[PDB]
């Protein structure tokens, strides 16, 4: 981010919720580490705009 | 049988071979352990 | 790819170079810091 505009920045996602599998990479983590929260009983999610 | 070549492979069963500290091909695991209630889920796996 | 010109263009990505207290072509920056809340806001600039 030099002047003004954008180098190359991106912001975008996508999650692997798969069973086995080290993760960092080169020192850094992908971005965080968590265990699963064994989700929904009876729960759902709102979506707005 | 005997191989000059290979990907990975495990295999068990004869043996006259003597887990040398130098080689033992990879790594090595003696005996069988789990009883008779031991029950065992696998995932698939894969990295990066 | 290789450069004997140029005005001010910043670039990263391959190195075998080694930041020698010498010359490192003007100033060196080490590692990616933001992590994923961090957001940024720039500026247009120019001065005088």
């Amino acid at each position: 981010f030099d002047r003004e505009g954008k180098g190359r920045v991106t912001g975008e996602e996508w999650l692997v919720r798969s069973v086995g599998a080290y993760l960092p990479a080169v020192f850094e983590e992908v971005l965080d580490l968590v265990d699963a929260v064994i989700l929904t009983e009876k729960t759902a999610l709102h979506l707005r705009a | 049988d005997k191989v000059m070549a290979g990907d990975e492979w495990l295999f068990e069963g004869p043996g006259t071979y003597i887990p040398q500290k130098e080689v033992e091909v990879v790594e090595i695991i003696q005996a069988t352990v789990i009883k008779q209630n031991q029950a065992l889920r696998l995932r698939a796996r894969k990295e990066c």
